[PDB]
RNA sequence: AGGGGAUCGAAGAUGAUCAGAUACCGUCGUAGUCUUAACCAUAAACUAUGCCGACUAGGGAUCGGGUGGUGUUUUUUUAAUGACCCACUCGGCACCUUACGAGAAAUCAAAGUCUUUGGGUUCUGGGGGGAGUAUGGUCGCAAGGCUGAAACUUAAAGGAAUUG
RNA sequence: AAUCCUGGAUGGAACGACGAA
């Protein structure tokens, strides 16, 4: 059993919320990964690298292993989670949890000629974390993902088919490359474009609609 | 030293939290009911608990104690909490207001008494 | 070593070389 | 203004600044002074034939301990001496 | 010193709209600023604006919406030929679907799609998106 | 790196301050990097004042005071149990006790 | 709009000007506060009590909009507002938090003080900056009782008052509860005075 | 403050601001017509005059300069124009 | 946006701040959705009849949400002389 | 090069300390320290932050000038002044708080408005050493300065923070 | 009913360790 302790978790278990789009539209904070594996059961995890990190002591070095995990269904959503732990398996478990918590959506778009089923990104995007800038440029069909392996895997798990890249900085720090790519694709919906100028009526929150079947 | 530990202190605080209208300031009777009302493995720990309950009751009999809240205490607290005067000091005793407050009231367009007192540096 | 004193050593050696070359020139 | 001039009639400044900052490199300098040709016991060729003079038992650098079985070689075209290495197990017994 | 005024104008606009301000005051009100803002207005990137006539150079007060991410200027005003246009746009626009590079031609100041339609080219000024 | 924005001192707009000498080690330290204290004291002490008043003609007198301004270098001020040493966050505390 | 029955009454003006709510802080003035009316000599400012009333009524509308009133939260770590918030919580649902806030009460779902509110109400944001900070992490609006030097960052509706005073805080809380109940329908008479006294929501040193 | 009208500001603020940093810069100085005792023959005088202005009929004196506004001689009557 | 033949794509058409018309992202957790109750003829509030107002973490952090909400409220009519355009 | 040369004092001499101490400490003490006329042309000459210009968050204090106020005090109760107070303003040395931002970080209201990369302009740098060396010029009475390599050598030197 | 008061310091000697990891 799950036994949620959250308004949102209670609503999800009661079945009122059937899509993560409402969560995203109301900017709701997720705290239970059960929500995400309920809404998006069809995602896949992937561990990029395990690197050990050490802390010096009176008596040698306690080494605990760091783990970088990327989750995604290949239609429009991904997450990234980093976790340190004494044992690799616990790192990977809790990193899968964190990755599901950090799930965000993607604005796929067209390179031009809006023919069918977006394949690229709608805009150029950059992301920075550390020295590392990572740029994502839109690309035509068939180009595939012109990028490094790890970033390619992140984008494949996002559902991007064709995209170009430009990096700069010590890209050999994979944590920072992936955080940069993650920010770069998160800013897609942060970017405003003329197909989003039109005003909407500001819908109401489920926390205000189904509040009775919430907390108690 | 003679410092007592959190086991003792927490247990004593619970015993006082829910058995105040009971045990008094004497270690012997407090011991002889604490062994009855709580199950404890060791006579030594029992006596330590009883001593601290006695000390806390000594504290309580002259003023209250932070962290403690038993039924009699909270009842007296709320009984004092609902105190109200029959004058309700906001009610008028005769009101003063500077000229700035005066023409504030004027700009708001209201009927009020004003015993204007001038305030200067 | 200290860069100041290394500099002082170069200056002395320059002086040395300058005069031992003036011996011929 | 990010330093460098940006005006539309300032190409000369940029040209010369490039030239000097190219001299700051290693490849450009090595290429234009001709160190391959004036020095560097070859003439910038890939290989060279030379005449053995002696065999050598050069000791390795730390952290390591070995004797590396080199040879002194006098090039035919330059006459320059160079120490050269004989790579394999037991191949010094062919360079008499 | 004060070299190009369009640059200061557009920097002011960008800083204002970064801060979220629905208005900004521009100085000192070049003709080219007016036609630039006319283009951005026509494509819906700012809104109204009002030219204040002091007898010196003018001021402009520009009402803003959040539709504009970046208005910039290219200094120097490079000369641009009719394939160099697509080169430029590919370099400094986010996508092929929106955004306008602005460039003075002999046929007035205007945007690059309009320039493609008139088959004319010129000197780049800036860009907007 | 930069331990302090004031860098040690109170030189903003000056260039040069024309130093002074530490009264303990005679070191030429600038007047702004120094540490100025003022030892305002009674001339005698808390103890012998009673004996002095007892043995004094001219009663009610004053017990005048000795005022001397002290400059110390950093090293001597730190040796003499003055401004000693602080944490990175409390270095910014600029007021006295 | 409003039916004009909500406009300021001279009785409420008497209450406010007796409690000296109008007397704001000194010429220290945060430029996010145009609520001022004609700064006084003595280096003191006077507050537009009409604007105070309007903001208070707006706050009460927002509080009444909540379906489940226990999702509203009142904070006051100041000594001068604990009784006020507790009486507010008595006459409304309004799960209160008086005294210490216990960092991780809006986050940290396993914590025992774990509230999941739809709104929070704060006596002084400076003294309760932890609560508004935590609200920023978790998508919560904030109502506050401000003076004219307060840090209004991460603050939605702000009620200009004299938070330095004992009577101002309790008066504002009392009026807020009054308006909220009038909007919910418990108090059917709008012009009626609501028999509860304002000195109930006050601080007492013993 | 994120919204305001910079075209229709308050006269209080515009008098509070520096003469150059208003919407349309202009002078905060002014002119006067002054009566000297005796010779009426009113004389036109600037606020920030820089000169010891004096009436043409009798050199009495009308103002003495300062770093800003001039100081009018005490026996005089000024009217703002 | 949308493809060659209507048929809307671009899941998650997002919200826009009522004070800046900047998009509110999924992780903008300082973003808030103020809901203001309506009233009808008596003084009482209607349940389920809200005036909505979204605000973004930027506006809230910079301290301007109060003023933004004031001006929005007066443009929607539920307030009076508090806010002024000409400062 | 003249003058002046009280103090302190590179050198040097001595007393000690020390395993040694031509170092620290002590006592002397020349040149210098001051000046005039003329050379030098350097420095952690540092804000280790080029100049011009625009814009972008709050807050108060302060230096100079200016404006206003039936404001306070002193004159001759009184005027004009001057010194203070309040409000405001231009310009300056700076400061405090926060980060919307920037940055590798330490930190920065500039080190921001820079992959959403272009306001204008000058200078400098391109792994560490060798080496600011050699040579050649040029300036200088000299001391030295400005200019300034290569051979050879090496996989790390280094910056900022972390826990020990 | 008498009744005057305080805050504050130094203090000698103590060289060195093959590299590898
Ligand atoms: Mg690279
Ligand atoms: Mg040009
Ligand atoms: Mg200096
Ligand atoms: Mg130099
Ligand atoms: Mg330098
Ligand atoms: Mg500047
Ligand atoms: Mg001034
Ligand atoms: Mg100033
Ligand atoms: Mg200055
Ligand atoms: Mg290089
Ligand atoms: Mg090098
Ligand atoms: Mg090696
Ligand atoms: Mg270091
Ligand atoms: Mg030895
Ligand atoms: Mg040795």
């Amino acid at each position: 059993g799950w036994v949620p302790v959250t308004k949102l978790g209670r609503l999800v278990k009661a079945g009122k919320i059937t899509t993560i789009e409402e969560i995203f539209l109301h900017s709701l904070p997720v705290k239970e990964f059960q929500i995400i594996d309920t809404l998006l059961p069809g995602l896949q995890d992937e561990v990029m690298n395990i690197k050990p990190v050490q802390k010096q002591t009176r008596a040698g070095q306690r080494t605990r292993f760091k783990a970088v995990v990327v989750v995604g269904d290949s239609n429009g959503h991904v997450g990234l989670g980093i976790k340190t732990a004494k044992e690799v398996a616990g790192a990977i478990r809790a990193g899968i949890i964190i990755a599901k918590l950090s799930v965000i959506p993607i604005r796929r778009g067209y390179w031009g000629t809006n023919l069918g089923q977006p394949h690229s990104l709608a805009t150029k995007t950059t992301g920075k974390c550390g020295s590392v800038t990572v740029r994502l440029i839109p690309a035509p069909r068939g180009s595939g993902i012109v990028a490094s392996p790890a970033v390619k895997k992140l984008l494949q798990l996002a559902g991007v088919e064709d995209v170009y890249t430009q990096s700069n900085g010590k890209t050999r720090t994979l944590e920072n490359t992936l955080k940069a790519a993650f920010v770069a694709i998160g800013n897609t919906y942060g970017f405003l474009t003329p197909n989003l100028w039109a005003e909407q009526p500001l819908p109401v929150s489920p926390l205000d609609i189904y509040s009775d079947e919430a907390s108690a | 030293g003679r410092v007592r530990t959190k086991t003792v202190k927490r247990a004593s605080k619970a015993l006082i939290e829910r058995y105040y209208p009971k045990l008094t300031l004497d270690f012997q009777t407090n011991k002889r009911l604490c062994d009855e009302i709580a199950t404890i493995q060791s006579k030594r720990l029992r006596n330590k608990i009883a001593g601290y309950t006695t000390h806390l009751m000594k504290r309580i009999q002259k003023g209250p104690v932070r962290g403690i809240s038993f039924k009699l205490q909270e009842e007296e607290r709320e009984r004092k909490d609902q105190y109200v005067p029959e004058v309700s000091a906001l009610d008028l005793s005769r009101l003063n207001v500077d000229n700035q407050t005066s023409d504030l009231v004027k700009s708001l367009g209201l009927k009020l008494p004003l015993s204007v007192i001038n305030v200067s540096a | 070593m200290r860069a100041k004193w290394r500099k002082k050593r170069t200056r002395r050696l320059k002086r040395k070389r300058r005069k031992v070359r003036a011996r011929s020139k | 203004g990010k330093g460098k001039p940006r005006g539309l009639n300032s190409a000369r400044k940029l040209r010369v600044h490039r030239r000097n900052n190219r001299w700051a490199e290693n490849n450009y300098k090595k290429r234009l002074l001709g160190t391959a040709f004036k020095s560097s016991p070859f003439g910038g060729s890939s290989h060279a034939k030379g005449i053995v003079l002696e065999k050598l038992g050069i000791e390795s650098k730390q952290p390591n301990s070995a004797i590396r079985k080199c040879v002194r070689v006098q090039l035919i075209k330059n006459g320059k001496k160079v120490t050269a290495f004989v790579p394999n197990d037991g191949c010094l017994n062919f360079v008499d | 010193t004060r070299s190009s005024v369009l640059a200061d104008a557009l920097n002011a606009i960008n800083n204002a709209e970064k801060t979220g301000k629905r208005q900004v005051l521009i100085r000192p009100s070049s003709k080219v600023i007016i036609k630039f803002l006319q283009v951005m207005q026509k494509h819906g990137y700012i809104g109204e604006f009002e030219y204040i006539d002091d007898h010196r150079s003018g001021k402009i007060v520009v009402q803003l919406n959040g539709r504009l991410n970046k208005c910039g200027v290219i200094s120097p005003r490079f000369n641009v030929k009719i394939g160099d246009i697509e080169k430029w746009t590919a370099n400094l626009l986010p996508a092929r679907q929106f955004g306008y590079v602005i460039l003075t031609t002999s046929a007035g100041i205007m945007d690059h799609e309009e320039a493609r339609r008139k088959h004319v080219s010129g000197k780049i000024l800036g860009f907007v998106y | 790196p930069k331990k302090r924005a004031s860098n040690g001192r109170n030189k903003k707009g000056r260039g040069h301050v024309k130093p002074v000498r530490c009264v303990n080690c005679s070191k030429s330290i600038p007047k702004d990097k120094a540490i100025k204290r003022m030892a305002i004291r009674n001339i005698v002490e808390a103890a012998a004042v009673r004996d002095l008043s007892e043995a004094s003609v001219y009663p009610e007198y004053a017990l005048p005071k000795t005022y001397n301004k002290l400059h110390y270098c950093v090293s001597c001020a730190i040796h003499a149990r003055i401004v000693r040493v602080r944490s990175r966050e409390d270095r910014k505390n600029r007021a006295p006790p | 709009s409003l039916p004009a029955t909500f406009d300021l009454t001279p009785e409420d003006a008497q209450l406010l000007l007796a409690a000296n709510t109008h007397l704001g802080a000194r010429n220290v003035q945060v430029h996010q506060e145009p609520y001022v009316f004609n700064a006084r000599p003595d280096g003191v400012h006077v507050i537009n009590v009409g604007k105070t009333w309007e903001k208070l009524v707006l706050a009460a509308r927002i509080i009444a909009a909540i379906p489940n009133p226990e999702d509203v939260v009142a904070i006051s770590s100041r000594t001068f507002g604990q009784r006020a918030v507790l009486k507010f919580a008595a006459h409304t649902g309004a799960t209160p938090i008086a005294g210490r806030f216990t960092p991780g009460s809006f986050t940290n779902y396993i914590t025992r003080s774990f509230k999941e509110p739809r709104l929070v109400i704060v006596t002084d944001p400076r003294s309760d900056a932890q609560a508004i900070k935590e609200a920023s992490y978790v998508n919560i609006p904030v109502i506050a009782l401000t003076d004219l030097d307060s840090p209004s960052e991460f603050v939605d509706v702000a009620i200009p008052c004299n938070n330095r005073g004992k009577h101002s805080i309790g008066l504002i809380w009392y009026l807020l509860a009054r308006e909220v109940l009038r909007l919910r329908g418990a108090l059917v008479d709008r012009t009626q005075p609501w028999s509860i006294m304002p000195d109930l929501y006050f601080y007492r040193d013993p | 403050v994120l919204v305001q009208d910079l075209l229709h500001p308050t006269a209080a603020s515009e008098a509070r601001k520096h003469k150059l940093k208003t919407l349309v810069q202009g002078p905060r100085s002014y002119f006067l017509d002054v009566k000297c005792p005796g010779c009426l023959n009113i004389t036109t005088v600037f606020s920030h005059a820089q000169t010891a202005v004096t009436c043409e009929s009798c050199s009495t004196i009308l103002c003495t300069p300062t770093g800003g506004k001039a100081k009018l001689s005490e026996g005089t009557s000024f009217r703002r124009k | 946006m949308e493809n060659d033949k209507g048929q809307l794509v671009e899941l998650y058409v997002p919200r826009k701040c009522s004070a800046t018309n900047r998009i509110i992202k999924a992780d903008d957790h300082a973003s808030v959705q103020i809901n203001v109750a309506k009233v009808d003829e008596e003084g009482r509030a209607i349940p389920g009849e809200y005036v909505t107002y979204a605000l973004s973490g930027y506006v809230r952090s910079r301290g301007e949400s109060d003023d933004s909400l004031n001006r929005l409220a007066q443009n929607d009519g539920l307030l009076k002389n508090v806010w002024s355009y000409s400062r």
